C-alpha cells in the first residue's frame, strides 16, 4: 500500500501524511486493554491505567490516542463506500452491523461464519456448528470468550 | 466543597481527593499506597467508602477514598458493613502470603501493616495453603532487604523513581510473583535511599544500622532535634536505648523536610556511639593522664586562666549559637574567633550580606518545590545540601504538573501527571568542576573552573539587565548557551539561584547575587539560596569573629598564652603541622569538645562536651531559621561515673568561676536571654521554642512513649534502687513518659508521632492541620531576619578566565555525600560506603604526566608529600586536579589552592 | 561479559526511529537480543540500557513482565503448548502427558543435552483448530497424542 500511493506523504493527492507501524506484542494477555496496550506500546510494563483521563485525550505520550479492535476497523470501509443507511438496514435489530460469530469445543464444525445481529445461539450451533460430537450431549456455553 | 460522612456535614478542600479530605479532619480509613507527598495510583484498594450521590440512596458504590475527588455534594460512607467487608477482604488477602515474621521483624509496633490489620478488626485466618516466598538482594549497608514481607504496594518504585529520581531500584516479577528491588545485588546508590524504611508500610526496607542494636519503638527515648551533617537543617527525631544513639527517625516540618530525610544525616549518627569519645574531664600533667569531675576541673581552669595575659578563643560552625555565644562572653568580643579560615569566613559573610541584605527573598526547602527555573552556580548541591537538590527535582517536575492542572486534572493524579508530561521538564542549568548527580533532569551542565562558572554568571546578569558589569571574551557557542539560560530564566516566573560557600570561590557568589538582582529588577518573583558547609555556620557568621589564620598568629606572636579551643578539630581549616606547631607553643590549650580530635595531645585540659543527642542549644541553618535542638538523654543516669555536660554550660561555669571563684551551672533560658540581649541581630533565636516552663494543661512534654519498659531493671545490674528519674531544667521536656504527647495539644515541638492505632510513620497524619501540608499549630523555628526593603548594588569585579598555570596545580573540590562531614565520616557504617580517595585527573593531562588509573601520585601541600590513586575524570577541565574535600588529610581548606610537585610517586 | 553486535545494535537503533520515546524500542529491542541469542542474558539487560539510556531497572522489568522474553537459558528449541480452555475440552492433557512420555522431563524444564524446552502458554488464537501447539516459529494444530513423536523429530 506505500508503493502504490496508499500510504506515506500525500495520500491520494488530498494532502493527509499517514504512517502505519506493525508493534509486536510479547505476549501478555493483559496487554489486550486499551490503557495496557498505551503502556506497553511506549516501552513500560503493562499496568492499566485509570480512567478518566480516557486515552481519546490524554494516551499514546500524552497526545489523543483512539485504541480499536480489528473487527471495528475492518467494518468501517463497508460504512464509508457502501453508505450509513445500507449499514443500518443489514438486520432489524438495535445493535446495527455483521459480527463474526461461531462455537467451538467438540462441536461437529468448529469455525468462524460472519452473521448478523439477533441470531439466536442455536442456530449458530445447529446451522453451522451441526451441534454435539458423536456420542456427546450439551451442557453449556460461554458466548464471549473466557470472560463471560 | 461540603462532603457528607455518615450524615455528618464537612466542610473540606475542593481540590483534594477524598482520602486524605477524611484524614485531615480524622477521620480513619485504612490505605497503603497513597502517599501525601508521592500522590494516588489506586494500587492497594484498601481505601473504600461507599458513594452515594443522592441523599436519598440505598445502594450506593464502592469508589476508592484516595481516587474520588472532594466534590461538593458527596454522600461517603465508610463505617458501612459492605465497605468495611470488602476492606476486611483486602487485609486477609494481604495477609495469605504475609510471613510469620513479626517477632523477628525491625518494625515490631512500627508498621503500617499491622496497624491495618488491627484496624478493619481481621484477627480470623480462613487461609490454609502455601505461602509465596522471595530471596532478599544486598542493598548495602544501610538498606537490610526482606521481600517476604512485601505487598506490592509500589510506594518504593513510585518514591525511589518518580520522586528521588534514582534509577537502580524498580519493579519486576509476574502476577503475584512480583519483586521490588535491583537487578542484582548492590548498594543503592541514590543520595535518598534512606527514606525508604519509612516509606515502605511493611518491613522489606529496613534501616540496617538500627538493626544492629536493635529496640522497639517504644523502648526508643525520643527528642526533637536538628540534624547537624550539613546547613539545611533537617528536623528529626533521635531515639536512644540503653545510653548510646539507636536511631535517626524522620521529623514532620512542615517548612523544611516534610517527609524526607537524606542518608548522610539518617545514617550518619554513628560517632556518637563511639568509645573513643571523652566521658571525663582529663588532665595532664607532662605524661601523666588524671580524670576529674567537673568542680576541681573547673577550679583548675579558672586558677590557669586568671594565670595568663590573655585568653582566646577558637570557636566553630558546628558548635550551637549559646556555646560559641559563651565562650566570645568569656574570652572578650576582640578576643573570639571563629574556626574557619579566612576564605571560608569570607565567603560566608559574602552569602549572609547577599541572604540579608540583598533585597531577594530567600525561600524555604518546602518553598523550593514550586520554583519555575533553576539556575545552580558553582555549589554542588547533592552531595552538599541533598534536600534542596530533591526540591529542585520537585520545581522540575513542577511543569508536568501545570500541564496536567491545564487539562483540569486533578493533583494527586500523579500518574495522568507524569502521563501528560511525557518528558518536558522545567529548566535546570547547573554548573560544577566535573559532571553532577543532577545531570539525568538538567536542562543544562557547565563543566569548568569557578572562574569561569563566575563569568557566566556574569554574562547571564549582563545579558539580562544591561546595567550588570559586563565580561568580554567569551565563545560564541557558551554566548549561544548563555542566551538559551537568558531564555529560558527570563521567561520564568518564579526563578531560583542556588550558590553557596562549598564552590571554593567568591566571584561565584558575587555573579550569583548579580543574576538574583537581574531577576528582580525585570519584575520576576526570584528568589536565591546559598548553601553553606556546615550546620550552624549561618549562626557563627552572624556573630561574627576573626578567622582562624588571625588566632594562629596570635598563638604564635606570643600574644596569646592560653587558647579554649571549642568544638573544633582545627586542622579542617588550617594545615596540621602550623597548628601543631602553635598549640605547642602555647602554654595552656583547653579543648572543649565531645570527641577525639587529633589536636588533645597538645591540649593541657580536656573536657568532655556534650553532642546533639545530650545537649541542648540551637542552630541557624542556611535560610536564616533558627531552631533549637533538644537533648535526648541524660548520659550519666547508666554510667554514673560520665561528667558530661553541655559547651556552653562549661564555658558559663568557667566564666564564672573565673569572675567569682564560684561555679554555677546556669540554664538555657539564661543563656539565651543573654545572646538576644548582647546582639541584637539573633533576637529570634528566643521565639525558636518556647522555654521550660512552657506546659500543655500544667504538664510537660514526654520524651519516651506511653509504653516505655523496662524502668525497675535495665539499670539494676549496677543498683536494685532505681534512682531519680533526670529532670530537664533547661528545656520543657522530661525524661519519662509523665508527659503530654497528645496530637492536638498547643505545641510545634513534637518529638515522636503516635496516636492509637497508629503506630507508623503514618501516625504525622494526625499532628497537622491537613494531612501532608504544615503542621498543626505551626511548624517549629522561626527566621531570623526578613527581606530588606532595599538590596545590594551591581558587584563588579569580574574573574579572569582559567588559564593552566604549568607547574601548579588548581584544586577542584569533589564534595561526597559521605566522607565530607567532619562527624559523619568518623561513624563505622561510613567507612563500608564511603568512596576510597582518589585524585582525578583530566586524559590530556594525565597522558601528559604519563600516569595511568589506578597508579599512585604523590602531591606535597606544606610538606605533606602524600600519594593517592588516579581516577581519570573527562568533564574536569584541564590544568586542575580533582581532590576529595573533608576525607583524612584532605581539608575544605585546600579548595582553589595550588598543588606544585605533582609526580609520579 | 557482554557486548552487543553489529546487527543488533543498529536493528535496535532502527526501532528507535519508529517512536518518539527510546523506551518504546525496549520490547523489540529484548526481542532482538532474544533471537540473536536464544534468550535475554544478564548483561543484555544493562546494554540495552546503555543504547536506549533507559535505566536498567526498567529494562529488567520489561524482560521479566512479559513471559515470552526469556531471562533463563532455553534449548535448541522451545515447544509453547496451548492450556487454555478450548484446548482443555479438546483434550491438551493428553498432549502434555505424551511431551513428558517422551522428553521425560518436567513442564518448564530443558533436557540435559539442551534439545527442547516444554512450556505452557496461553490461547494461541486458533481454538476453532484446537488442541494448538507452539514450536519456535510453527503453529500445529488437530494435534493427537500418538503423532507427538512423529511431531518432535523434525527438530534435531
Ligand atoms: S512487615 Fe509488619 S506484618 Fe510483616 S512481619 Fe513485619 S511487623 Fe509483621
Ligand atoms: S517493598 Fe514496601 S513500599 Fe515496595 S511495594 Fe512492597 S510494601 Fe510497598
Ligand atoms: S540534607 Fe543535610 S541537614 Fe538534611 S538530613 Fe541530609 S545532612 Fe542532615
Ligand atoms: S490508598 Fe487508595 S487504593 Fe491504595
Ligand atoms: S484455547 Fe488453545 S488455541 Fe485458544
Ligand atoms: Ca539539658
Amino acid at each position: 500500500a506505500t508503493e502504490a500511493g496508499l500510504l506515506g506523504k500525500n495520500i491520494m493527492g488530498t494532502g493527509f501524511d499517514f504512517e502505519l507501524f506493525v508493534h509486536t506484542g510479547a505476549g501478555r494477555y493483559i496487554c489486550g486493554e486499551e490503557t495496557a496496550l498505551i503502556n506497553s506500546l511506549e516501552g513500560r510494563r503493562a499496568n492499566p491505567r485509570s480512567k478518566p483521563p480516557f486515552p481519546a485525550t490524554s494516551g499514546a505520550w500524552g497526545k489523543p490516542t483512539c485504541v480499536n479492535n480489528v473487527e471495528t476497523l475492518c467494518n468501517v470501509p463497508a460504512i464509508l463506500a457502501n453508505g450509513v443507511e445500507w449499514y443500518q438496514n443489514i438486520s432489524k435489530s438495535k445493535d446495527a452491523g455483521t459480527k463474526l460469530m461461531g462455537f467451538s469445543g467438540r462441536v461437529k464444525n468448529p469455525g468462524l461464519w460472519e452473521l448478523p445481529f439477533g441470531t439466536t445461539a442455536r442456530e449458530i450451533l445447529e446451522d453451522y456448528a451441526g451441534g454435539m460430537r458423536d456420542g456427546l450431549k450439551f451442557k453449556a456455553w460461554q458466548p464471549g470468550g473466557a470472560g463471560t | 466543597a461540603t462532603i457528607h460522612v455518615d450524615g455528618k456535614e464537612y466542610e473540606v478542600n475542593g481540590a483534594d481527593n477524598l482520602l486524605e479530605a477524611c484524614l485531615s479532619l480524622g477521620l480513619d480509613i485504612p490505605y497503603f499506597c497513597w502517599h501525601p507527598a508521592l500522590g494516588s495510583v489506586g494500587a492497594c484498594r484498601q481505601c473504600a467508602v461507599k458513594q452515594y450521590q443522592n441523599a436519598e440512596d440505598t445502594r450506593g458504590r464502592l469508589v476508592m477514598s484516595c481516587m474520588t475527588p472532594a466534590s461538593d455534594g458527596t454522600f461517603i460512607s465508610i463505617d458501612d458493613e459492605e465497605a468495611k467487608q470488602f476492606r476486611e477482604s483486602v487485609v486477609e488477602w494481604l495477609m495469605t502470603n504475609h510471613p510469620h515474621d513479626c517477632p523477628v521483624c525491625e518494625e515490631g509496633g512500627n508498621c503500617h501493616l499491622q496497624d491495618m490489620t488491627v484496624m478493619t478488626g481481621h484477627s480470623f485466618r480462613r487461609y490454609r495453603f502455601t505461602k509465596r516466598t522471595h530471596r532478599n538482594q544486598d542493598l548495602g549497608p544501610f538498606i537490610s532487604h526482606e521481600m517476604n514481607r512485601c505487598i506490592a504496594c509500589y510506594r518504593c518504585v513510585r518514591y525511589y523513581k518518580d520522586y528521588a529520581g534514582g534509577t537502580d531500584l524498580g519493579v519486576y516479577g509476574a502476577h503475584d510473583n512480583v519483586y521490588f528491588g535491583r537487578p542484582e545485588d548492590g548498594t543503592l546508590e541514590s543520595e535518598f535511599s534512606g527514606n525508604l524504611v519509612e516509606i515502605c508500610p511493611t518491613g522489606v526496607f529496613t534501616d540496617k544500622t538500627h538493626s544492629e542494636r536493635y529496640n522497639r519503638k517504644w523502648d526508643m527515648q525520643f527528642a526533637p532535634s536538628i540534624c547537624q551533617q550539613c546547613s539545611i537543617g533537617c528536623n528529626i527525631s533521635p531515639g536512644e536505648r540503653y545510653g548510646e544513639l539507636r536511631r535517626i527517625e524522620n521529623r514532620y516540618n512542615g517548612t523544611v523536610n516534610h517527609y524526607f530525610l537524606c542518608d548522610r544525616g539518617r545514617f550518619g549518627y554513628g560517632y556518637v556511639n563511639l568509645k573513643d569519645r571523652p566521658r571525663q574531664p582529663v588532665q595532664r600533667r607532662g605524661d601523666d593522664f588524671i580524670t576529674l569531675n567537673a568542680e576541681q576541673a573547673m577550679q583548675g581552669a579558672a586558677d590557669i586562666l586568671r594565670q595568663s595575659k590573655k585568653v582566646i578563643g577558637i570557636g566553630s560552625p558546628r558548635a550551637s549559637v549559646e556555646s560559641n555565644f559563651a565562650l566570645r562572653e568569656l574570652v572578650g568580643e576582640e578576643n573570639f574567633y571563629t574556626g574557619i579560615a579566612h576564605g571560608e569566613q569570607e565567603r560566608l559573610q559574602l552569602a549572609l550580606k547577599v541572604l540579608r541584605e540583598g533585597g531577594i527573598y530567600t525561600p524555604a526547602l518546602r518553598e523550593i518545590e514550586s520554583y519555575d527555573a533553576v539556575l545552580v552556580l558553582g555549589e554542588d548541591v547533592t552531595q552538599t545540601g541533598a534536600r534542596v537538590a530533591l526540591a529542585v527535582r520537585q520545581a522540575v517536575k513542577g511543569k508536568a504538573r501545570e500541564m496536567a492542572a491545564a487539562q483540569k486534572v486533578a493533583d494527586w493524579q500523579i500518574a495522568a501527571i507524569l502521563n501528560i508530561g511525557q518528558r518536558a521538564k522545567h529548566p535546570l542549568f547547573v554548573t560544577n568542576v566535573d559532571d553532577t548527580r543532577l545531570d539525568d533532569i538538567a536542562a543544562w551542565t557547565y563543566r569548568a573552573p569557578v572562574e569561569d562558572q563566575a563569568r557566566l554568571g556574569f554574562a547571564i546578569a549582563h545579558a539580562l539587565d544591561n546595567s550588570a558589569p559586563a565580561v568580554d571574551g567569551i565563545e560564541p557557542e557558551l554566548q549561544s548557551k548563555i542566551d538559551v539560560i537568558v531564555q529560558a530564566l527570563a521567561g520564568a516566573k518564579k526563578p531560583l539561584i542556588i550558590s553557596g560557600t562549598n564552590a571554593g570561590s567568591l566571584e561565584v557568589i558575587q555573579a550569583a547575587a548579580n543574576v538574583a538582582k537581574a531577576l528582580k529588577g525585570r519584575g520576576a518573583d526570584v528568589g536565591i539560596t546559598m548553601i553553606a558547609r556546615s550546620v550552624n555556620s549561618m549562626g557563627l557568621g552572624i556573630m561574627g569573629g576573626g578567622s582562624l589564620e588571625e588566632a594562629l598568629t596570635e598563638l604564635e606572636t606570643g600574644r596569646a598564652d592560653a587558647v579554649v579551643v571549642l568544638e573544633n578539630d582545627l586542622h579542617r581549616h588550617a594545615s596540621a603541622t602550623r597548628v601543631n606547631a602553635a598549640l605547642a607553643k602555647a602554654p595552656l590549650v583547653m579543648v572543649v569538645d565531645h570527641q577525639r580530635t587529633a589536636i588533645m595531645e597538645n591540649a593541657h585540659l580536656v573536657l568532655s562536651a556534650a553532642s546533639f543527642a545530650e545537649s541542648d542549644g540551637t542552630v541557624i541553618n542556611n535560610e536564616g531559621r533558627a531552631q533549637r535542638f533538644f537533648q535526648v538523654y541524660d548520659p550519666a543516669y547508666y554510667d554514673s561515673k560520665t561528667v558530661m555536660l553541655e559547651s556552653w554550660r562549661w564555658l558559663h561555669s568557667l566564666h564564672s568561676t573565673l569572675l567569682s571563684r564560684e561555679v554555677d551551672w546556669t540554664q538555657l533560658d539564661h543563656v539565651i536571654d543573654a545572646v538576644v540581649a548582647k546582639i541584637p541581630e539573633l533576637a529570634g533565636i528566643k521565639d525558636a521554642a518556647p522555654d521550660a516552663t512552657f506546659r500543655i494543661r500544667g504538664q510537660k512534654l514526654a520524651r519516651e512513649p506511653h509504653r516505655y519498659s523496662g524502668r525497675t531493671a535495665m539499670r539494676a545490674n549496677i543498683s536494685v534502687h532505681e534512682p531519680r528519674q533526670p529532670q530537664d531544667i533547661d528545656t520543657m521536656f522530661t525524661f519519662s513518659m509523665e508527659g503530654n504527647n497528645q496530637p492536638t495539644a498547643h505545641r510545634s515541638q513534637v518529638p515522636f508521632a503516635w496516636a492509637p492505632g497508629w503506630n507508623s510513620p503514618q501516625a504525622w497524619n494526625k499532628f497537622q492541620d491537613e494531612v501532608g501540608g504544615k503542621l498543626r499549630f505551626g511548624d517549629p523555628g522561626v527566621r531570623l531576619f526578613e527581606t530588606s526593603e532595599n538590596g545590594l548594588d551591581y558587584f563588579t569585579s569580574v574573574p579572569a578566565r582559567f588559564q593552566p598555570q604549568d607547574g601548579k596545580w588548581r584544586i577542584a573540590p569533589y564534595y561526597h555525600l559521605f566522607g565530607s562531614d567532619e562527624l559523619s565520616q568518623r561513624a563505622p557504617v561510613f567507612q563500608s560506603r564511603m568512596p576510597q580517595p582518589y585524585i582525578k585527573l583530566n586524559p590530556a593531562d594525565a597522558a601528559k604526566l604519563g600516569v595511568n588509573a589506578g597508579t599512585r601520585v604523590s602531591f606535597s601541600y606544606d610538606g605533606n608529600t602524600v600519594t593517592l590513586p588516579v581516577e581519570i575524570a573527562e568533564g574536569l577541565t584541564a590544568g586542575q586536579v580533582g581532590l576529595p574535600m573533608g576525607m583524612s588529610g584532605i581539608a575544605p581548606v585546600l579548595a582553589g589552592a595550588h598543588l606544585e610537585d605533582l609526580k609520579e610517586a | 561479559a557482554f557486548e552487543l553486535s553489529a546487527a543488533e545494535r543498529e536493528a535496535i537503533e532502527h526501532e528507535m526511529h519508529h517512536y518518539e520515546d527510546p523506551r518504546a524500542a525496549s520490547i523489540e529491542a529484548l526481542k532482538i537480543v532474544q533471537k540473536q541469542r536464544g534468550w535475554v542474558p544478564d548483561g543484555a539487560i544493562h546494554a540495552i540500557a546503555d543504547v536506549l539510556g533507559i535505566p536498567a531497572s526498567d529494562v529488567e522489568g520489561v524482560a521479566t513482565f512479559y513471559s515470552q522474553i526469556f531471562r533463563q537459558p532455553v534449548g535448541r528449541h522451545v515447544i509453547r503448548y496451548c492450556d487454555s480452555v478450548v484446548c482443555h475440552i479438546n483434550g491438551y492433557q493428553g498432549i502434555q502427558a505424551a511431551l513428558e512420555k517422551k522428553l521425560n522431563i518436567k513442564p518448564g524444564q530443558t533436557t540435559f543435552d539442551g534439545r527442547f524446552t516444554l512450556l505452557p502458554t496461553c490461547c494461541l488464537g486458533n481454538c476453532d483448530k484446537g488442541p494448538n501447539m507452539m514450536i519456535d516459529e510453527d503453529t500445529h494444530a488437530h494435534l493427537t497424542p500418538e503423532a507427538i513423536p512423529e511431531l518432535l523429530e523434525r527438530y534435531k
